[PDB]
RNA sequence: UUCGCCAGAGUACUACUCGCAACUGCCUAAAACUCAAAGGACUUGGCGGUGCUUCACAUCCACCUAGAGGAGCCUGUUCUAUAAUCGAUAAACCCCGAUAGACCUUACCAACCCUUGCCAAUUCAGCCUAUAUACCGCCAUCUUCAGCAAACCCUAAAAAGGAACAAUAGUAAGCACAAUCAUAGCACAUAAAAACGUUAGGUCAAGGUGUAGCUUAUGGGUUGGAAAGAAAUGGGCUACA
């Protein structure tokens, strides 16, 4: 809040400075971009200018972490990427020929795509009409599916998991399952698309 | 009070002379920046207002300029306009429209005779030129102003301005004009400097949280950071620190071409992890051109980070979370 | 509503000194304290002592000077020696307002065992700041 | 307007007809009285309330040495002068209205001022306008710009006449003793 | 124990409770007496309760020529000073206990009627001195308010006069009855009817005007009939000038319809002369006990016509019944002949 | 020029008569009794589970995070119980007066003593006695809402209102708002400020107080006790991993 309106979100990606000859489009912005004294906003800590590093892994820790344990919220996705890499090496070497040209080993690719499987399509809304609360269907932004799957899986593994199971342990079997969809999370995206479509046919009631 | 401003003018001469002869400074070269001068020391006011402190001006200052006479001893009253409420605004506006029939007249004189001799003077970007506030119309003209009138002069002058402008039309609506202050916010780059035979040797300071850090860079040695006599690996065991040292010098590509040493103190791991990186980003910006600069300064390296915790309020628990409010 | 050291708006019709038109969050900002002393600093002591003499001091000279006291007294405390500044009325005659500080000088001064000195500036009446 | 029937000549396909007979008669002693005004010293005020001829009337007002009133009339400016104008201000003798309609087509302010403060009005009045509170009025066209600058012209020359011939015969006074 | 001690100011303030809480919105009222008394009005600051004689401020300074030492009054003397003293404070009290009674225009509770003063001068400097008022009607107006709710204020009826047929009346409304009043008298003046006073006694002739809902039948009346006319009539017809005159008010009784149609009336009526311009014939006068004596009191100047008027047989003239009434004895009323003050 | 009606309101499109294919019907149509009013129109606020536009940025929802209401403990209240204070006790009370209780604090009670009894004196001291519905001093709420308001001027009268920017009666000191100030550089944010009034809001127990009451006592001193929880509830800490 200490910023003013006129602060500008910085970019931190490299490309988009170390080649601005290549397009002309993008040069008619970048040249007025600082022409007009825009202020630019401090770069947070947690994004960086890494290559290892993800938007949605940072926003997954950011949702894991409890209170401002950032260290150890951390220390809990490194250990979940490196127990999913290894249960995929052990499947790998545990696997013929023909299997290990289909198995994958990266935790980042299997992990969007895991995510992508368990986001839901469509959400529901309760509209109060005759002083009934009616669900009815609603299209969902992007943002707010991501979130939605993020969370349906932190909250799953958060409390569907046994005392001496631990939460790394328990994500590196969930992502799996949710990557092949066989997940609880995948359930429950089910369940709320055969919800919506029970209820399609209160859709009217929605003005938007 | 016409004659109470020329009496405070003469006793406001006698005081100059009197400050003078006892500061000791000769009073034909004494002027304002020794009369506020000589006034902050014999009577120190320590108040945070600054209108508040003891001052001696010319009284043209001090007073608010007082509208002249408007009628003789006869009651006539001079101006043509004074019946009409603002004798001097409407008598402005009056000469503006007639200039700017006589432009017009001349004008189009000037297209029966098929000449074309003048050019466009509107143009005032390079010089930085602006049209004049309320206050300022308000300092010039002695009654008041309102917003209406002011708009409805300024769109006249933009109408005349947009006219072929003529010899004593330009000179006329340049007294209305404003210069601009240099709205660049380039930053300035310290020069390299060469102490005890080291090349390529810079400095930089940060501050993010209530933590201080210097570092110093050289341009001639590998890639590494000597943080308070240890190496950044033992002193940032955490790696999202290790990524705020990592951050500057990615974006350049200068990670094993510069020795950094830096001294922080004040806050805890990650306010020093910004600051000394926010400390080297600045640092950094002697061995690099100036193109890569303002990249830096555009991606937020060199500006500082205003986050700073708020005081905690009374009747509050952390400045924000209020009591349980009970309704009944 | 904040009522500590503000005195009312009425109508338009009554005159306020200009320490008296100042609310007492302006204080240090555009009005200054009306006693000076040492004893209100980080490191120092006896100050109780200082503000007890001063709330006497005050009390006292309201009733030696009835009527003709124009605004509160100015307490400058500086080197064992206390000066009191005060505004008066010219309304007693300075046949009798030298008997009064005489009196005075010699009471205070026995009475807190230090030396005193009274300056008192005699004006034709209050000074109005605000509307009058 | 109802009252300018008798001022009327007639009816010209729809167009009302002001005949200058009585325009004349009216003018004469307008004329007359505003030029007695000029040469005994009073304050003469061209109020007109018509964004066309603005410019006109403030450049009349200007060559005649009276003083001239045509932007926004505000409202206590003649009866609550001493607080609009200033302490002790003269209100002006004689009021010249070049238009009595304002820009919403309703009667000015300063007509009925004028009235309320004694104050002797002048005023060319159209077919639309109400003659009632106007002391002499003078029935033609202030809508055409040949019209509006012949009355402009008009109490420009009575004007210097008056102030002229006043000269003249103080001149003379001077003479005299 | 002295430092517990206030001011006087802080001490009356909090006494007197004059900004108390209960008397903002109208609990107050039961108990109407607020007095503040000074207790330093007669306190000599050299007097005493010992009765020390101090040379700087009891006794003078000098004295035959050397200095005086510090004296002490006697047990007699200060006695007598105290005695004094005392006196004092009961002769104080007796001023302040006198009360002088107030005008009773029409009755000894009401402003009607009463006079108010001379009003003040103009800013150009012209004095109304000859002018005098009366004021007419008092009411407290009360307006809702959002925050305060009822908003009581004052609105007076005030006419001004100076007796030689020169009057007027205004209307002044404000928080303050002072300031109702004070405003009413300087905006009278601004609005002065003229009234024609036929022998500066009577009016020309009879007017039966009826206003908004008040009608008034007024009747010229001689010398010996002296304002037997409304209560606030007889002061408005007092203040113009006017000695003898009948009026009856009929219908509405509003003070201000009353006043706006009495001046209405009194400004439209027609004079001698001007009915002699207008009919270009003679105006005789034909006084009763002045026997067939034909009295010309207006002469028609300019051309005097020879053609004389069309004298109609039967005049079709609006008569009231009232009027027919009083004329053929029918008043039978016990209020129309009793026997009243002089005007 | 005429005809039919109108004499406060309720009683009352009623009772009692006459007349009528109407028999719970229609027309005409009172009185006793009660009141000083009953009524029509209008102005300003307030309200509206009226409608139309613009909004909500921790605010209503669509939505996010952390908690209460479940357990123990601490603490404050409401209740029972004692000889054993008091006030607050809807938003605006409930770790509140108290940034603070073994004696003192403590104004409560029981036992005992003193009555010109703190001060130079006073047919005087002293009262935590009642009245916060008499106050000052200090605050709470609307409230980060912007309005309040002296002096004037105008209205075919005026309870009241006062505006059209290509301007149609509005000028307006001042208090508010704003700006400035402080969080040692700007900007932001925070802090501070927030008038006139509403809640007869809290405070005679910070202190003094107008009125009404005590004076061998409702005043002044010493000792000892001021529990306890059948129960309910508010706010916090600890956790339920
Ligand atoms: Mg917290
Ligand atoms: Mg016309
Ligand atoms: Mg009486
Ligand atoms: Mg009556
Ligand atoms: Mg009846
Ligand atoms: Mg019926
Ligand atoms: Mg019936
Ligand atoms: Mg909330
Ligand atoms: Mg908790
Ligand atoms: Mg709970
Ligand atoms: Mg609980
Ligand atoms: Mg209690
Ligand atoms: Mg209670
Ligand atoms: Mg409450
Ligand atoms: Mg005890
Ligand atoms: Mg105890
Ligand atoms: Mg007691
Ligand atoms: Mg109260
Ligand atoms: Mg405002
Ligand atoms: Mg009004
Ligand atoms: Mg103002
Ligand atoms: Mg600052
Ligand atoms: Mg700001
Ligand atoms: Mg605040
Ligand atoms: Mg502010
Ligand atoms: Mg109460
Ligand atoms: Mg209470
Ligand atoms: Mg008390
Ligand atoms: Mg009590
Ligand atoms: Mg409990
Ligand atoms: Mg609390």
């Amino acid at each position: 809040s200490r910023y003013g309106p006129e602060y500008k979100d910085p970019q931190i990606d490299k490309e988009y400075y170390r080649k601005p000859l290549a397009e002309q489009t993008e040069e008619e912005k970048y040249e007025r971009d600082f022409k007009k004294t825009q202020l630019i906003k401090a770069a947070p800590a947690t994004k960086t200018s890494s290559v290892f590093e993800d938007p949605v892994i940072s926003k997954f820790t950011n949702m894991m972490m409890k209170g401002g344990n950032k260290v150890l919220a951390r220390s809990l996705m490194t250990q979940t990427l490196e127990a999913v890499k290894r249960k995929q090496f052990a499947k790998y070497h545990a696997a013929s020929a023909e299997e290990q040209a289909t198995i994958e080993r990266n935790p980042y690719t299997i992990f969007h795509q895991a995510l992508k499987n368990c986001e839901p399509v469509i959400g529901l809304v309760p509209i109060l009409k005759g002083g009934h609360f009616y669900q009815v269907p609603v299209p969902l932004a992007d943002r707010r599916r991501r979130f939605l799957a993020m969370k349906w899986m932190i909250a799953e593994c958060r409390e569907k998991k046994h005392r001496r199971v631990l939460m790394p342990e328990k994500l590196s079997q969930e992502l799996l399952e949710a990557f092949h969809n066989q997940g609880p999370v995948i359930k429950r995206k089910h369940d709320m698309h055969k919800m919506a479509e029970a209820n399609r046919a209160l859709a009217h009631y929605r003005w938007w | 009070t016409v004659d109470f401003i020329k009496k405070q003018i003469e006793e406001f001469n006698i005081g100059k002379r009197h400050l003078a002869n006892m500061m000791g400074e000769d009073p034909e070269t004494f002027t304002q920046e020794d009369i506020d001068r000589a006034i902050a020391y014999l009577f120190p006011s320590g108040l945070f207002e600054k209108r508040a402190r003891p001052i001696m001006k010319h009284p043209e200052e001090i007073f608010p300029k007082q509208r002249a006479i408007q009628w003789g001893e006869d009651g006539r009253p001079f101006h043509f306009l004074f019946y009409t409420g603002k004798q001097s605004y409407y008598s402005l506006m009056h000469d503006t429209y007639g200039k700017l029939l006589d432009v017009e007249k001349h004008h189009n004189q000037l297209r029966a005779k098929d000449l074309l001799a003048e050019k466009t003077k509107i143009l005032k970007d390079p010089i930085g030129s602006r049209w004049l506030i309320k206050e300022e119309l308000e300092e010039m003209l002695v009654e008041k102003l309102s917003d209406q009138d002011y708009a409805q002069f300024i769109r006249l002058l933009e109408r005349l301005s947009a006219l072929p402008c003529g010899a004593t039309e330009e000179d006329f609506v340049n007294r209305f004009r404003r210069s601009i202050p240099i709205q660049s916010k380039k930053q300035l780059i310290e020069p390299l400097q060469y102490d005890e035979q080291g090349m390529a040797f810079s400095r930089g300071e940060g501050k993010r949280k209530t933590a201080k850090a210097e570092v110093v860079v050289y341009g001639q040695g590998s890639g590494r950071i000597d943080v308070n006599g240890v190496d950044y690996l033992l002193y940032f065991p955490v790696t999202q620190d290790r990524e705020q040292l990592m951050f500057p010098l990615h974006f350049l590509d200068r990670l094993g071409k510069h020795d950094m040493t830096c001294a922080v103190s004040g806050g805890g791991r990650s306010a020093q992890a910004g600051a000394v990186r926010l400390a080297m980003a600045r640092a950094l910006c002697s061995f690099v051109t100036e193109d890569e600069v303002e990249w830096m300064r555009q991606a937020g390296l060199l500006t500082a980070d205003p986050r700073v915790r708020e005081r905690k309020k009374p009747g509050q628990e952390g400045a924000r979370r209020k009591f349980t409010w009970k309704k009944r | 509503k904040n009522r500590a050291a503000r005195v009312r708006v009425s109508k338009g019709d009554k005159p306020v000194t200009y320490e008296e038109a100042h609310a007492p969050h302006y204080i240090a900002h555009r009005k200054g304290w009306l006693s000076l002393h040492t004893g209100n600093l980080d490191g120092e002591d006896h100050a109780a002592e200082r503000t007890v003499e001063d709330v006497f001091l005050r009390k006292f000279m309201l009733g030696t000077f009835p009527g003709c006291l124009a605004d509160q007294l100015v307490l400058k405390r500086r080197a064992n020696q206390l000066e009191i500044c005060a505004l008066v009325l010219r309304q007693l005659p300075p046949h009798k307002f030298y008997f009064l500080v005489g009196y005075s000088e010699t009471l205070l001064s026995h009475f807190y065992k230090c030396p005193v000195h009274l300056h008192l500036q005699t004006v034709p009446s209050k000074v109005v700041y605000k509307y009058i | 307007h109802r009252f300018m029937e008798p001022y009327l000549f007639g009816s010209r396909l729809g167009q009302d007809i002001i005949d200058l007979e009585q325009t004349a008669a009216h003018l004469q002693l307008a004329l007359n009285f505003t030029a007695h005004v000029a040469y005994r010293e009073g304050i003469i005020l061209f109020v007109s309330r018509h964004r066309q001829f603005a410019h006109l009337i403030e450049t009349t007002a200007r060559d005649c040495g009276e003083y001239a009133h045509t932007r926004y009339f505000k409202g206590g400016l003649l009866t609550n002068a001493p607080l609009l104008l200033g302490p002790g201000v003269r209100l002006p003798d004689l009021i010249i209205f070049l238009h009595t309609l304002n820009n919403v087509f309703e009667p000015h302010v300063a007509v009925r001022d004028a009235a309320k403060m004694n104050i002797p009005t002048v005023g060319i009045v159209d077919t639309n306008c109400n003659p009632a509170l106007i002391t002499y009025p003078v029935p033609g066209n202030d809508d055409s710009p040949p019209a509006v600058r012949l009355f402009c012209r008009l109490f420009q020359v009575a004007i210097s006449r008056a102030k002229e011939k006043r000269r003249q015969v103080e001149a003379l006074y001077r003479l005299q003793g | 124990s002295f430092f517990t001690k206030l001011t006087a100011d802080e001490l009356w303030k909090g006494a007197l409770a004059e900004s108390g809480a209960g008397a903002r919105k109208g609990r107050g009222k039961r108990t109407k007496k607020k007095r503040r008394k000074d207790l330093n009005r007669g306190q000599i600051i050299g007097e005493g309760r010992h009765g020390f004689l101090w040379p700087g401020l009891n006794i003078p300074l000098m004295r035959n020529g050397a200095v005086q030492t510090i004296a002490q009054r006697s047990k007699e003397d200060q006695e007598k000073v105290e005695a004094d003293m005392v006196q004092q404070r009961e002769e104080w009290d007796r001023r302040r206990k006198m009360k002088v009674k107030r005008e009773r225009g029409w009755s000894g509770n009401t402003w009607g009627g009463v006079s108010l003063g001379p009003p003040d001068p103009g800013p150009n400097g012209e004095t109304y001195d000859d002018f005098d008022t009366r004021i007419l009607e008092v009411r407290n107006v009360f307006n809702m308010t959002a925050k305060e709710g009822r908003k009581r204020s004052v609105r007076v009826l005030v006419a001004v006069g100076n007796g030689k047929g020169a009057a007027g009346f205004a209307i002044g409304k404000a928080t303050e009855r002072a300031d109702a009043f004070r405003k009413a008298k300087n905006r009278a003046v601004h609005y002065l009817h003229y009234i024609e006073r036929y022998e500066d006694h009577t009016i020309y002739h009879d007017i039966s005007l009826k206003f908004k809902r008040t009608h008034i039948k007024m009747k010229k009346q001689p010398r010996g009939y002296g304002l037997h006319c409304h209560r606030a009539i007889m002061t408005i017809c007092r203040l113009i000038g006017i000695k003898d005159l009948y009026a009856k008010v009929s219908g509405s009784v509003n003070m201000l319809n009353l006043t706006r149609g009495l001046f209405l009336g009194l400004s439209r009526q027609e004079t001698h002369q001007q009915l002699a311009d207008k009919k270009s014939l003679h105006v005789v006068e034909f006084r009763e006990e002045c026997g067939p004596l034909p009295i010309v009191v207006a002469s028609p100047q300019g051309a005097l016509r020879k053609d004389p008027e069309p004298e109609d047989e039967v005049p079709d003239i609006t008569l009231d019944w009232e009027d027919v009434k009083a004329a053929q004895g029918m008043k039978r009323s016990v209020w129309s002949g009793l026997k009243r003050a002089a005007t």
